């Protein structure tokens, strides 16, 4: 709670990302709770 | 522990509507 | 069907070109054959399929290994796509193939 | 200051087993991941090899469809390196998260490969946990396949494959003893001198393992004549490598660089945080490099690079003096030789049980969680209960007889010749005679409403109510037993009394009474269960369908219980002739199950009701439990010349699936109840996939069954119950598990059927007496049961034991316990005080514990209808008489009152 | 739909079930029960309606019919992704009649 | 692309057995 | 040089839509697994 | 998730602290018991 004036708080007694592409096959979700596709 | 037990000592009586007439020899025969 | 192996007085200059730009396959074997023949201290024929001009100039040695490849690449397209030979006939170079 | 050496293997290991251990893994959430998403990693790269490689490529679902080409080995280059790269990378997960070992560290440990662990080596090097090492991995199963893949393409335009293969992949290496290296390298330059072979053709020096031993590769025809040459005392022994490796006469940087082309270009690839003991390179060491940099390396290790297995132990001794470490504690995976390991590299050197899981945690997931059969009740010809059909089949008796009056009159509907139309040439059957039985009160059905319900949906009703009270279930008074957790599936294929006898006079009942869907569904407004509701039907095989449906209803979680039933009662005379037109039956008589003179099947009536719970939800409630199902599995016999005739191909397919599945082999199965409808065509064809599934015989001729194998068909005393086989087969096993024993079979009337293999030469019995079955000391009895369909369908369950129950329990300090009687009608208030003193009398003196356990049976495990009887005391036998005294009144006029309905103030 | 079966790895035929919804059978009670022949049983019974898919197409998956009275075909919908969901089969066939 | 093309252009035939004789009022009712 | 402080909450913050995210997770396998023993073992006491 | 599908290493005494209050301190005795995500499982079941 209120955790955003906790950084300049603790800070005053005191003195660039990326992610790969997965492996074809692997960035799908596992077949359980995946979306069935009318054809 | 479960312990088997006899069934429910059910009070049967016997609900059946008879085929009758041999009809089912018939079907697609007119009323003669 | 029978399959015939032509000779080499028959070929001409950017044979197959159109075949090795766009079969994978095609230019896959190319790539291959290449790599073997300098293995084995033999011309290198993937020039004669991409540059055409190399023709003109090409020796004999490189215009016989071409013609062999150029016939097992297309040998192997035409089976991968489903044609199954019942015997082969070949004319003097087509014989190898 | 002991550093661990973190070794991989090449294909020259085994890894067969260890791929079916990691399918059987199902602990570890995290390898059980990898292991689903591994196979669509590799099956995409495998879409992207060439169309020669595509077609020696097998197809499959799963990993485990691998494994036997692997061990055959007709598995190509592509995927056997996959699946060992595969192997290694599913060991070491599952040692590193089940295992809860910690993950490697520069500080204290290395890695390290040879050839295709080379590969591993890299993601493992690269990641610090084992989350990370997933995507890492994922990737390197690719790189995996496309490095075997290039290999097999520089393979065959080398050299063909030989005429006698057989599909069998030849080995490219093999192993030589006896020679030093240096020495062995100018043997084959010799070899090569005499030969003239082109450059590309020669054999090579593949690796160096030793002083005197090495590896040499070359094509198989080109490698066995340079091995004919090496004369004793030098040795040759073969490795199982199917492609050119280590070759720097055959690959080239453009070869490795298409391997890694799958490794996207990125900037956040992962370095190399653990020392890698790259001894066959310049730098034995080697560290920092990029995930793709370093991985390209791994691939150039295994197509360019020999082995220099012979600075493998010193290169690792060496590191870690570097790091002022006194000894080495290998950690091998799927490494050849591998006990070798620790000695050697010391050589060069001077040299808390787990923690109980918070309760809840230590069940494995719902997923293939064995289902335990808590209860059945049911009806069968001659037979009211599951007890009287156990005195059909351990008596031997055929119950199979001409039609009653009470369904149809045989003496119009059948005819020796059948000539007029809808006269049928058998009348024959296996019939319920108090099929029409019910208590229309007890379910809230007027007598004007019950005549209208199909049968079938009243025995429906009987059984399942009889079902749940026989294993304990109240809704609501458990978690498992909530009313929302609570599914009801059956199978039926027909509705005989709304074509036939309700038909005859239309009434306002006629759909709900006929409607197969009214089936479950009554029950589930009975007992006012508000989950799923089904009926399935696939013909004969109505019943195992839905139990398939109601298993998976419980390993998905929809359900937490299952009512699981099916119906069979016949009352029009067309579908028996109709049957009978089709030649499905037997004019002889019942079932002949393999009797030469088989002729057909017979019908059966019957109705039975099964609960099932996920074992560890059974166990939680203290629920009885008579079996567990293992697994079930159902395909389709497509491959049939006809539609109705089923093909053993689909069958075997099935019952070698589920014994995968489930993990057993043949010998861990003692029985198989078979469908055995008592045709010749269907009897010997079914046979044949049972035998050579659960009795293989050797390839000299001998069984490979150490125990005997024990078939029988139930439908040789009961007919043929059609969608209520599955269960009845189900009940027989109930049985034959309860009273430790197999019964008779009655189908062989005659002779032996000719068309079954010699049952004998692989142990296989069919029982013509009764045969005890008793179960092992510390084991479990396990079984097959199959249930085929005539529209094609084919499908089969494994069966086993029931775990053993708890051995402490503890003593009931109470001196004085209560029972509870009750009923709804004053008839049945009488009848049951007289069976629970008749079953006191039975059970007077076995145990002092019986007592304070028939209390809490009557009392916590049942439903407390109006009417009402007690009885209270410290022994059985005051209850006994309490219960006496109160029936002597009922008998004397005094009539049971239901309680006032608001009950006490 | 495009599907051929054995094209590719979804379309496998041990990889396609069948299950359709069904709650009567009127034919064989009154159209073919009017001359019971030789086809009455496997031309009227239920089991058939999917088994004829899976028979003419070589389908080797599973095979089912559903009866849950006006909410079958819904009901059998739900089974079939199922048992797409939980990876029995990778191309599934649902329909009502 | 997968393209939305005309159904295959079957060859079809009527087969049909007839309900004839308005014989399912007189189920149960005997011949006359 | 920096130290990162891991600052867990109580009963104040509402973590209803944390909750419902975590539900909504199908790609984390680690995550799911314990979703599904979380509720077996409240259960249980 | 923050440290498996988040992609952060796990805490370690050289360059991080855990701190919680009332239910918060029950939790940061299981994260700090452990080295890694596999690890903390177990603990954190525990203290559920």
């Amino acid at each position: 709670s209120f955790s955003d004036k906790l950084g300049p708080q603790v800070n005053s007694h005191l003195p660039t990302s990326k992610s790969i592409p997965s492996a074809i096959g692997a960035e799908q979700q596992p077949m359980a709770k995946s979306p069935i596709a009318i054809l | 522990k479960v312990l088997e037990l006899p069934a429910y000592g059910w009070a049967l009586k016997n609900y059946w509507l008879q085929y009758v007439n041999d009809w089912s020899l018939r079907k697609g025969d007119p009323a003669v | 069907f029978v399959l015939a192996f032509t000779g080499q007085g028959s070929a001409f200059a950017g044979m197959g070109v159109d075949l090795y730009k766009r079969f994978a396959s095609f230019r896959s074997d190319i790539a291959r054959y290449d790599q073997i023949c300098e293995g084995m201290s033999l011309p290198s024929i993937k020039a004669m399929f991409e540059d055409e001009k190399v023709f003109s100039t090409a020796s004999p040695t490189l215009q016989q290994l071409t013609h062999v490849c150029f016939q097992m690449a297309l040998y192997r397209l035409w089976k991968s796509l489903g044609v199954q030979a019942k015997a082969v006939v070949g004319h003097s170079l087509g014989e190898y193939a | 200051a002991q550093m661990r050496v973190v070794a991989f293997g090449d294909q020259t290991y085994d890894c067969s087993e260890a791929v079916s251990q990691l399918l059987r893994v199902r602990d570890d959430a995290i390898v059980v991941d990898f292991l689903e998403r591994a196979p669509a990693v590799l099956k995409a790269e495998l879409a992207r090899l060439s169309s020669e490689q595509q077609e020696e490529t097998p197809r499959f679902a799963t990993l485990a469809e691998l494994v036997p080409r692997y061990r055959a080995g007709t598995l190509n280059p592509a995927v056997s390196q996959a699946l060992t790269c595969i192997a290694q990378l599913g060991l070491f997960i599952r040692q590193h998260s089940s295992g809860q070992e910690a993950y490697p560290t520069a500080h204290d440990s290395c890695i390290t490969g040879v050839c295709t662990g080379a590969l591993t080596a890299v993601a493992v090097g690269s990641a610090s946990s084992v989350t990370a090492l997933v995507p890492l991995a994922l990737h390197t199963v690719a790189v995996a396949v496309r490095l075997g893949a290039r290999a097999w393409e520089i393979g065959s335009c080398l050299a063909d494959a030989r005429r006698g293969a057989n599909g069998r992949y030849a080995s490219w290496t093999s192993a030589v003893g006896g020679i030093s290296p240096q020495d062995l390298q100018d043997r084959i330059s010799a070899y090569t001198a005499e030969q003239a072979l082109a450059s590309v053709s020669v054999p090579y020096l593949s690796a160096a393992v030793g002083p005197g031993q090495s590896s040499v590769s070359a094509a198989p025809v080109i490698l066995d004549a340079f091995l004919s040459t090496l004369l004793r005392p030098l040795t040759t022994t073969r490795l199982p490598i199917t492609a050119p490796y280590h070759a720097p006469h055959l690959f080239t940087a453009k070869d490795v660089q298409h391997v890694t082309d799958c490794l996207p270009p990125s900037e956040a690839w992962p370095t190399v945080r653990i020392p890698i003991i790259s001894f066959s390179r310049d730098e034995a060491v080697s560290r920092g490099a990029s995930f793709p940099a370093a991985m390209s390396e791994a691939v150039r290790d295994c197509l360019i690079r020999p082995i220099a297995l012979d600075r493998m132990a010193v290169s690792i001794a060496n590191h870690a003096r570097d790091l002022g470490k006194d000894s080495v504690l290998p950690s091998p995976i799927a490494l050849s030789f591998s006990d070798k390991l620790g000695p050697q590299v010391n050589s060069h050197l001077p040299g808390s049980k787990s923690i109980p899981s918070a309760i809840g945690a230590e069940q494995q997931p719902m997923a293939k969680s064995p289902i335990a059969i808590l209860a059945a009740s049911g009806r069968f010809p001659q037979s009211s209960s599951m007890d009287q059909f156990w005195d059909v089949l351990i008596n031997g008796v055929d119950t199979h007889e001409l039609v009653p009056p009470t369904r149809w009159n045989a003496a119009t509907h059948v005819s020796e010749d059948p000539k007029a139309k809808n006269v049928s040439g058998t009348g024959f059957g296996c019939w319920l005679h108090e099929a029409g039985e019910f208590d229309a009160a007890y379910f809230n059905m007027s007598p004007r409403e019950a005549p209208q319900v199909d049968p079938a949906q009243r025995l429906a009703l009987l059984t399942a109510t009889e079902a749940l009270e026989q294993a304990g279930v109240v809704p609501n008074r458990t978690s498992s037993t909530q009313k929302n957790r609570v599914g009801v599936w059956y199978g039926a294929t027909s509705n005989d009394w709304m074509e036939t006898n309700s038909a005859q006079n239309v009434d306002t009942y006629f759909i709900p009474g006929g409607n197969r869907a009214f089936i479950p569904g009554r029950v589930n407004y009975f007992h006012k269960f508000s989950g799923p509701s089904y009926t399935i039907d696939t013909a004969c095989s109505s019943s195992l369908a839905a139990l398939h449906m109601a298993c998976n209803a419980l390993w998905r979680g929809e359900v937490d219980t299952a009512i699981v039933g099916g119906t069979n009662v016949l009352t029009n005379p067309d579908m028996t002739a109709g049957l009978d037109a089709g030649h499905f039956l037997s004019r002889s008589g019942n079932c002949k199950t393999f009797d030469d003179e088989a002729d057909g099947y017979c019908r059966g009536e019957a109705v039975v009701t099964l609960i099932l719970k996920r074992l560890p939800d059974a166990q939680a409630d203290k629920d009885p439990i008579q079996a567990s199902i293992l697994g079930i599995a159902t395909n389709h016999s497509a491959e049939a010349a006809s539609i109705t005739r089923p093909h053993a191909g689909a069958q075997q397919d099935l019952f070698q699936q589920v014994l995968t599945e489930t993990g057993l082999t043949a010998n861990d199965i003692s029985v198989c109840e078979m469908h055995g409808t008592g045709t010749q065509a269907g009897d010997s064809g079914e046979t044949t996939s049972v035998v050579e599934t659960l009795a293989p015989l050797n390839r000299s001729g001998s069984a490979v069954r150490t125990t005997p194998l024990y078939i029988g068909a139930v439908k040789s005393n009961v007919g043929h119950a059609e969608s209520a086989a599955g269960v009845s087969s189900l009940a027989k096993i109930l049985l034959m598990l309860k009273h430790s024993k197999i019964p008779p079979h009655v189908g062989i009337k005659t002779k032996l059927n000719h068309r079954l293999p010699d049952l004998a030469a692989r142990n296989t019995h069919i029982a013509r007496s009764e045969v005890p079955w008793p179960r092992p000391k510390n084991g479990k009895r396990r079984v097959l049961l199959n249930n085929f369909s005539a529209a094609g369908g084919n499908t089969c369950l494994v069966l086993e034991d029931a775990p053993e129950p708890e051995d402490s329990q503890e003593v009931d300090p109470r001196e004085h316990h209560i029972v509870a009687l009750s009923a709804k009608t004053p008839d049945s208030m009488v009848n049951n005080l007289t069976n629970m003193i008749t079953w006191i009398d039975k059970h007077s003196g076995d145990s002092l514990a019986t007592l304070p356990q028939l209390s809490y049976t009557t009392t916590a495990r049942r439903v407390h209808h109006r009417h009402r009887a007690v009885a209270t005391g410290t022994d059985l036998l005051q209850i006994r008489s309490s219960l006496q005294e109160q029936l002597d009144r009922r008998v004397s006029g005094e009539r049971s009152i239901p309680h006032p309905p608001n009950g006490p103030s």
